[PDB]
RNA sequence: GAACGAAAGUCGGAGGUUCGAAGACGAUCAGAUACCGUCGUAGUUCCGACCAUAAACGAUGCCGACCGGCGAUGCGGCGGCGUUAUUCCCAUGACCCGCCGGGCAGCUUCCGGGAAACCAAAGUCUUUGGGUUCCGGGGGGAGUAUGGUUGCAAAGCUGAAAC
RNA sequence: UUUUUUUUUUUUUUUU
């Protein structure tokens, strides 16, 4: 019965969403690390709360969390949103695809640079 | 109001199907109504034919089948456990995974 | 009572009623 | 008309990132967006109408002044990167990630929107915001597959949607007429950024190994 | 079977006006049904059309505008005499100064407001509005 | 006297009075959603009706819940009137949250002339009528000086809308309030839905508000 | 935080009865309530990262 | 609606729809008020003009009015030629 | 006005396996003349007559005109120099992708309709008139009493009223 | 496998 409450859960990922840059691996300093960064009226719930945010730490060091993920990932997101590779936009300049779409390339107004020759039968699906 | 669209059977096309006597009541049942299964059960369950597989003369080559056409009716389809109730929306659904 | 067998009481009702009719006629 | 028309540069892009065929089944709106059937029941996706689809939707967009009204929308997760950078060139507030049904209707929500255009990307997969244009007044533009069909749909453009690069490269070539029509480069000069950021990104198996590749 | 084929021809544009689309056909003809819609068309209530000559009997294929809300016939065509119209201006039409009926008068096929000019009357071929 | 709450962009656009008239959203069709945004614009909508409370009764384990319906009509004798129901679990809370929803669905009522072409409007323009549930109330035009002849409840509805004359029918349950003034109020609604043989024109259309007004919308989105 | 009372009340229908309990609420300081906070109400802190780095 | 007198006293024009020619009610809040931007000759840059479009409900609903707006564009002409 | 009309029965004719009304038995219950069990007539079956009822149900009269889609399928017809069986052009077979017609059905849809369930017909309806036949008018009494009429009979058709 | 059954008159709803 470890089944803890929400507002243990709720504190506990605005435990991580804002003071990141204090809380470590460690159990026991931490469990005094929630002491001077919050407001625990309970206890128990000073060791309830703590015993879950270390449980939580060997994920976030480990995957990523889905409540909120911290400032390295989010530039770090971004990271994988300005990955510029310039290479594989296209293949060869001469595509060969279709026998139909050369009645596209042809009939469709262009200089139909590229040749398409392939054959099947038609027994798709 | 109608329960279903079928009213339960699949004549819709004809107007008489033949009645299949039921198994366990032996109620007669038109077969389009009828509860309707196939059971390829092995002649030796499973845990006693490493029994039979070792004594015997051939080399496991004797491995028979045992085919039934077994064919229920409605009444006793529940009252057996195959046919479980659904809801409003899961009577409109179709073949089991 | 089902109209069933509502039906039938009916009926065998009438049948009695019937031939005392046609016993004194 | 006739002078933003398409050139060899064009098509070679859409020729490469295979969006020019489309689903082996199709809405029975989709009749004038195809040119005919292929074996492996395959759509050949006519161009020129994509391109058609393609000059109104780039007329929707700039035909307002506030660019910062502009909802852009992907549920499926193969566009989630494309919304999301293309929002990060032009005007829109990008929506990704799930879509909260309310965003538009009950003001007692906080995070919360009145647009006055929406951009969705898969309309069978976007069931939720095109039912939700219906109630704001607000008009979308969908990037409709063959087998996607259009209710609360007003412009289509007709490609694949099931591919990666296939969807990706609509939001690139639609910026950029897009910008084309705020004045910024002009039809013959070339551009400056380049459509691997809009695509998309798979797990990178390929991505750290071919950076592993090219230490 | 097929009769009636005034009433043929007014479901057709109904059905049509409702789903609300561009441009209709009725598969029968008649002089009856030409001069009906030359009623509806020197109103202006629908657009042009045009009569694909079959030899046996044509078609029509009209140009639809989107007015129509109703177009129908009476049926058995009750002979109408004179100052009985307001009784059928209360009855069929919906105000006092919208739609139309449509008279077989002595000199032709007519209006509602026409045939009281011509002071001639006759029987109904319908309404519309 | 309190701050107006400002919301939802076109709230905002009213306390900017940059628009002129209540009509000036009946255009566009955009969605009134607030009740201060009319009562802005209408000093004349002050009239309002309390038709009827019925309790409801949910048949919970312990009792019986009961929990009061209310009906609030309103309307502006020039032709703005809506009709709201709500439901809540007691009497006072459910007229009040009843004001807010027959501010919701305020509509305009067409008025129109019986079939002389003098002046001052008086009754509905065509024969028009409305279903909700399995009543059709027909309002039929009237002469100039018949009154509104009528059952009591939507007779009522109408006197709040400004019609002088109109003529009626009710065919179905008449005896459901909940039914026979909505189905009043959908024929209402009809007036201007329904078309007329004097709007030919291809209009004109004007500019959106939010089109018009977006550079106002620049410096009151910051 | 819950403060009770109960009075009598004698009408023209016969007698009644009145309950009012008010949950005075927290501040820190004052004759508004108990200055013991919320058990279930546990509130935070803000953060503090506006500058710098290595100089 | 004018009278003999030629009274203005009809309240405003509701939108009517662009294909169906068909009123667009108060409260059908399914319409919609489209725009599409016009452009210049040779230089391919943005008039300060445009074109409004308006379509109703049940064209919204059932598809058509993707068929309707490129064929109205067709009807302005701007779309092919 | 006429013919067809399941099973059940009625009349005579052939035989008569199994099931099996009544019938008799054993249990099981307080009671069983009931389910359950065992034996078993009439019946089932074939041949010539009868009777005309059912949940004879799509509980949806029949003909027609129109209004969305797709996925198949059953029977015909045309086309698709991709296979495969006679011997290989030569025909048809066998699948494969079609388009047409009419057919039993289905999926989805805010076409709209519906009190709702639901319905592509139960839509095109107070914006009401395609043509045409049968019918219901608060529940009970009751398809009962009584008349006629048919049936060998069992019963059918037509059908009240008092209260 | 049962698991059969328990009489009676008695139930008002506006508003700030
Ligand atoms: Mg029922
Ligand atoms: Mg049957
Ligand atoms: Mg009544
Ligand atoms: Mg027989
Ligand atoms: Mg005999
Ligand atoms: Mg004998
Ligand atoms: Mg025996
Ligand atoms: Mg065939
Ligand atoms: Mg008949
Ligand atoms: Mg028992
Ligand atoms: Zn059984």
């Amino acid at each position: 019965g470890r089944v803890r409450t929400k507002t243990v859960k709720k504190a506990a990922r605005v435990i991580i969403e804002k003071y990141y840059t204090r809380l470590g691996n460690d159990f026991h300093t931490n469990k005094r690390v929630c002491e001077e960064i919050a407001i625990i009226p309970s206890k128990k719930l000073r060791n309830k709360i703590a015993g879950y945010v270390t449980h939580l730490m060997k994920r976030i060091q480990r995957g990523p969390v889905r409540g909120i993920s911290i400032k390295l990932q989010e530039e770090e997101r971004e990271r994988r949103d300005n990955y510029v590779p310039e290479v594989s936009a296209l293949d060869q300049e001469i595509i060969e695809v279709d026998p139909d779409t050369k009645e596209m390339l042809k009939l469709l107004d262009f200089g139909s640079l590229s040749n398409l020759q392939v054959t099947q039968p038609t027994v798709g699906m | 109001t109608k329960k279903r669209r079928n009213n339960g059977r699949a004549k819709k096309g004809r107007g008489h199907v033949q009645p299949i006597r039921c198994t366990n009541c032996a109620r007669c049942v038109p077969k389009d109504k009828a509860i309707k299964k196939f059971v390829i059960r092995n002649i030796v369950e499973a845990a006693a034919v490493r029994d039979i597989s070792e004594a015997s003369v051939f080399d496991a080559y004797v491995l028979p089948k045992l085919y039934v056409k077994l064919h229920y009716c409605v009444s006793c389809a529940i009252h057996s456990k195959v046919v479980r109730n659904r809801s409003r929306e899961a009577r409109k659904d179709r073949t089991p995974p | 009572m089902r109209a069933k067998w509502r039906k039938k009481r009916m009926r065998r009702l009438k049948r009695k009623r019937r031939k005392m009719r046609q016993r004194s006629k | 008309l006739d002078v933003l028309q398409m050139k060899e540069e064009d098509v070679l892009k859409f020729l490469a990132a295979g969006t020019h065929l489309g689903g082996t089944n199709l809405d029975f709106q989709m009749e004038q967006y195809i040119y005919k059937r292929k074996s492996d029941g395959i759509y050949i996706i006519n161009l020129k109408r994509t391109w058609e689809k393609l000059l109104l939707a780039a007329r929707a967009i700039v035909a307002i002044e506030n660019p910062a009204d502009v909802s852009v929308i992907s549920s499926r997760n193969t566009g989630q990167r494309a919304v999301l950078k293309f929002a990060a060139a032009t005007g829109a507030t990008p929506i990704a990630g799930r879509f909260t049904p309310g965003t538009f209707t009950n003001q007692i929500q906080a995070a919360f929107r009145e647009p006055r255009l929406l951009v969705v990307t898969d309309p069978r997969a976007d069931h939720q915001p095109l039912t939700e244009a219906s109630y704001v007044n607000l008009p979308t533009i969908a990037l409709c597959n063959t087998d996607s069909p259009l209710r609360y749909v007003d412009i289509a453009i007709p490609c694949n949607n099931k591919g990666a690069h296939s969807v990706g490269l609509m939001w690139w070539m639609l910026a950029r007429e897009v910008l084309r029509m705020r004045g910024t480069i002009s039809r013959e000069h070339p551009w400056e950024v380049m459509p691997d950021l809009y695509f998309y990104r798979d797990p990178e198996e390929i991505e750290k190994e071919e950076q592993a590749a090219a230490e | 079977v097929r009769m009636n084929v005034l009433a043929d021809a007014l479901k057709s544009i109904n059905n049509a006006e409702k789903r609300g689309k561009r441009q209709v056909l009725i598969r029968p003809c008649s002089k009856v049904i030409v001069r009906f819609l030359t009623v509806m068309m020197k109103h202006g209530y629908i657009g042009e059309f045009e009569i694909i000559d079959d030899h046996r009997a044509g078609k029509i294929v009209v140009n639809l505008t989107g007015r129509l809300n109703k177009c129908g016939v009476i049926s058995p065509r009750f002979d109408v005499q004179l100052k009985d119209l307001e009784k059928w201006q209360n009855n069929l039409l919906p105000s006092r100064q919208f739609g139309f009926i449509v008279l077989t008068t002595s000199a032709g096929i007519m209006d509602h407001e026409e045939a009281r000019r011509k002071h001639t009357g006759g029987k109904i071929l319908g309404f519309f509005f | 006297d309190k701050e107006w709450m400002p919301v939802t962009k076109l709230g905002r656009l009213v306390k900017d009075m940059k628009i002129k008239s209540l009509e000036e959203i009946y255009l566009f069709s955009l969605p009134i959603k607030e009740s201060e945004i009319i009562d802005f614009f209408l000093g004349a909508s002050l009239k309002d009706e309390v038709l009827k409370i019925m309790p409801v009764q949910k048949q919970t384990r312990a009792g019986q819940r009961t929990r009061f319906k209310a009906f609030v009509a309103i309307g502006d004798y020039n032709g703005h009137v809506g009709l709201g129901v709500k439901c809540s679990k007691e009497v006072a809370t459910a007229i009040r949250g009843a004001i807010i929803l027959a501010k919701l669905s305020i509509v305009p009522v067409r008025r129109g002339y019986w079939g002389n072409k003098i002046g001052k409007p008086h009754t509905v323009p065509c024969k028009v009528t409305g279903r909700c549930g399995s009543v059709l109330v027909r309002l039929i035009p009237a002469p100039r000086g018949t009154g509104i002849v009528s059952a009591p409840v939507p007779k009522k509805l109408l006197m709040m809308a400004g019609i002088d004359d109109c003529y009626t029918s009710a065919r179905g349950c008449t005896a459901t309030l909940g039914n026979f003034a909505k189905a009043t109020f959908d024929a209402i609604s009809k007036t201007y839905s329904y078309l007329t043989p004097d709007l030919w024109k291809e209009t004109v259309f004007t500019k959106s508000p939010y089109q018009e007004f977006t550079d106002h919308l620049v410096k009151t989105h910051t | 935080y819950v403060d009770t009372a109960v009075r009598h009340v004698l009408l023209r229908q016969g007698v009644l009865g009145i309950k009012v309990k008010i949950m005075l609420p927290w501040d820190p300081t004052g004759k508004i309530g108990p200055k013991k906070p919320l058990p279930d109400h546990v509130s935070i802190v803000e953060p503090k990262d506006e500058i710098l780095p290595t100089t | 609606m004018q009278n003999d007198a030629g009274e203005f006293v009809d309240l405003y024009v509701p939108r009517k729809c662009s294909a169906s020619n068909r009123i667009i009610g108060a409260k059908d809040h399914a319409s919609i008020q489209m725009n599409v931007a016009e452009v210049d000759k040779v230089t391919g840059r943005f008039n300060g003009q445009f074109k409004t479009y308006a379509i109703c409900g049940a064209i919204r609903r059932m598809g058509e009015s993707d068929d309707s707006i490129l064929r109205l564009a067709k009807a302005d002409g701007i779309v092919s030629k």
